[PDB]
RNA sequence: GCUAAAACUAUGUGCCGAAGCUGCGGAUGUAUACUUUGUAUACGUGGUAGGGGAGCGUUCUGUAAGCCGAUGAAGGUGUGU
RNA sequence: GUGAGGGGAGUGAAAUAGAUCCUGAAACCGCAUGCAUACAAGCAGUGGGAGCACCUUCGUGGUGUGACUGCGUACCUUUUG
């Protein structure tokens, strides 16, 4: 099956209109002061007052 | 200025322009071109010895 | 007034970075860079570097503070596409288009 | 001799096609839907030149009869009357009198009843 | 140009209570149609709702001549297969008057956006009194 | 106070002081025109109702100058019969400003 | 929605009702009369296939060793008339 | 990222003349401003028409949008249609 007609753009747009993005839940760490993932280790490798890969 | 090059002009009624056929709907030819409707007549070479 | 910075031949399509682009049109310098540093797209680096392109040259030419400045405009253009051949089934071929688009973001206050 | 149909061409579809601003979609892009939007704008012109006299002849004759029936009479009979009293006032002055001056409408009808009797 | 039309915002509607025991539906419809839809007024526009506010007192003592108090039947169809539904004008009139009387001036009303809003301006009440007392409506004979 | 004439076969309620268009008339530029047939007359309150017309009331006004309106297009066309024109009108017009309503 | 009708039979007063007719302005074809003779007058002016008449734009040649042009040509893009 | 690309400086009469390089249109695709739009059904226009926003030779004016309303079933061919 395939159209009979054109869509025209506003048909077009209003069904991208569900499109959008959301952002992530980013938040400032206590120990180390930087923005990082909610629930998540920072890249450095510190989470929760530990620290991983030990150098 | 008489006697120039761009002051000649010939005689009323000497001269007239050819028609051309196909040419809009306001030309009055038209469409078809003074041909009609489908025929014998209306194809290219059309006509009886 | 308003710093400008252009990426050309950003090797994606204009539909797939527009998504992106949307989400910083009107943020602070500082929460545009933490929301396109934590993305999984793919457009969000190529939009990253232009916004940092923007901001370094606002400090260096303009000599302007960088706490103070936001996103004011950015959009994105289409450009040039490749052509080529794919072969399809019983002998037929088709027309792929690799699509590529430029990145514009001018940043103020 | 060779004529090239750039220039002319563009200007008669430039001109067709800044004929139809503000119409939607193609009407106001494609040039091929856009001539024959301007040309059923010409028709829908033409039969609405002549539509407007009826419609507004009809606005006439309704407001002067609210107004006659304001005053105790029909559209009918005030018309009657006005015609047997020698007034020539069209229905437009009527009108505009009903709806704006009512002690004058007051007076025309009592005129036009007067010479109905 | 010098015929003017009706300002929206300069149009005042004022409100009447008919009282309907013993009068015909479509005589009394036809005159609330009228005076709901504003051809009494010599300001009338057709594209502007210059009308009043009709209040209708004691619905359910309208009357129908003949024997069209059996006969006049109301249908009503939901888009299901099977869904005709039939009702008599007695029992409509005896549990919901207002159906009636929503039903006759709607279909003498104009059918669009101006008759939907011109049919909110009418208020029909089966008892003897109405709640609109504050905009002091004043009685009319029909 | 207003007054209710005739000219180029309409009628037209005029008051004192005010700009009107009507149809073309041969009168220059400049001069003035008194109207000698006035159906109505009102004052406010005194109401004169000239049927025929109303008995010595005349009003006078000036000829502001002669104009032409926009451009109309008229265009006709019938479907697949191969057959559409076109033409353009401007209609002529002459201003009046009322001078005086005396009588 | 309509029952001494908002149905039917007959009759009388009024009114609505088209691009029909009339009122004002303008355009055009034919035919006659005029005392330069281009203003009046009468008849006209829906239209396919068709026949007749008059014109608008584009390229090139003579007029043109002329005229315009870096005080901005051709082209593109808006506005006014 | 010693990449592509871009912003400064400089050359140039001119750099939206920067090598994808004279002028550079339409289909097609973004951004910003102004108005309208989430209870009302159809060739998407036309004749009226309130309001709103900027202009002013401040108006019985201009430029945009235009709720509400009467009417209105595309174009070409072939056909009695
Ligand atoms: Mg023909
Ligand atoms: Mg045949
Ligand atoms: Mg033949
Ligand atoms: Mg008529
Ligand atoms: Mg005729
Ligand atoms: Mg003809
Ligand atoms: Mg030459
Ligand atoms: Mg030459
Ligand atoms: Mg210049
Ligand atoms: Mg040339
Ligand atoms: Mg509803
Ligand atoms: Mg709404
Ligand atoms: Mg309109
Ligand atoms: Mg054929």
């Amino acid at each position: 099956a395939v159209q009979q007609n054109r869509k025209s753009r506003s048909r077009r747009d209003m069904r991208r209109s569900h499109d959008a993005l959301t952002e992530n839940a980013l938040t400032v760490d206590q120990a180390t002061g930087e923005t990082h993932r909610r629930h998540h280790v920072t890249k450095d490798g510190f989470y929760r007052g530990r620290q991983l890969f030990a150098k | 200025m008489t006697l120039r090059l761009n002051e000649l002009a010939p005689a009323e009624g000497a001269k007239r322009e050819h028609r051309r056929l196909g040419r809009g709907i306001g030309s009055g030819v038209g469409k078809t071109g003074g041909r009609g409707i489908k025929g014998q007549k209306s194809r290219k070479s059309g006509g009886v010895r | 007034m308003e710093v400008t910075a252009k990426l050309r031949g950003a090797a994606i399509s204009a539909q797939k970075a527009r998504l992106v682009a949307d989400l910083i049109r009107g943020k602070s310098v500082a929460h545009a860079l933490n929301i396109l540093n934590f993305s999984n797209k793919k457009a969000a680096v190529l939009v990253k570097k232009a916004l940092e392109s923007a901001i370094a040259n606002a400090e260096h030419n303009n000599s302007l503070d960088v706490d103070d400045l936001k996103v004011s405009t950015i959009y994105v253009d289409e450009g040039m596409s490749l052509k080529r051949i794919m072969p399809r089934a019983k002998g037929r071929a088709d027309r792929i288009t690799k699509r590529t688009c430029h990145i514009t973001v001018k940043v103020g206050v | 001799a060779r004529v090239k149909r750039g220039v002319v061409a563009h200007r008669r579809h430039k001109k067709i096609l800044a004929r139809a601003k503000g119409y939607y979609g193609a009407r106001s892009r494609v040039y091929r839907v856009a001539f024959q939007a301007v040309i059923k704008a010409g028709q829908y012109a033409y039969r609405d030149r002549r539509q407007k006299k009826r419609q507004f002849r009809a606005l006439w004759i309704a407001r002067i009869n609210a107004g006659a029936r304001q005053n105790g009479l029909s559209y009918s009979r005030m018309i009657d009357g006005l015609k047997k009293a020698q007034v020539i006032i069209d229905r437009r002055v009527l009108a505009d009198i009903a709806m704006h001056d009512a002690v004058a409408f007051a007076a025309l009808a009592e005129k036009a009843k007067g010479a109905l009797a | 140009m010098k015929t003017l039309s009706a300002k929206p915002a300069e149009v005042q509607h004022d409100w009447f209570v008919v009282d309907a025991t013993g009068k015909t539906l479509g005589r009394l419809a036809t005159e609330i149609a009228r005076r709901l839809r504003g051809k009494h007024k010599t300001s009338y526009t057709p594209h502007v709702d210059t009308g009043d506010y009709i209040i209708v007192i004691n619905a359910e003592q309208v009357q129908v001549t003949g024997n069209k108090a059996l006969d006049k039947k109301y249908y009503r169809h939901t888009e299901f297969p099977g869904g005709l539904k039939e009702t008599n004008f007695e029992k409509l009139v005896a549990h919901k008057p207002e159906e009636i009387f929503e039903r006759a001036v709607k279909g003498m009303l104009p059918k669009g956006p101006l008759g939907y809003a011109m049919i909110k301006k009418m208020k029909v009440y089966a008892g003897s009194e109405h709640p609109h007392a504050a905009q002091q409506p004043q009685v009319l004979d029909i | 106070m207003y007054a209710v004439i005739q000219s180029g076969g309409k009628q037209h309620r005029v008051v004192e002081g005010e700009t009107l268009k009507v149809e073309l008339l041969k009168a220059e530029s400049g001069a003035t025109i008194t109207f000698d047939d006035v159906l109505m007359v009102v004052n406010g309150d005194n109401i004169q109702i000239g049927a025929p017309v109303v008995a010595g009331a005349k009003v006078t006004a000036e000829v502001i100058g002669h104009g032409r309106h926009d451009k109309i297009r008229i265009i006709k066309m019938r479907r697949r019969k191969h057959y559409r024109k076109q033409q353009g009108h401007r209609q002529w017009f002459t201003e009046l400003k009322i001078t005086g309503i005396s009588g």
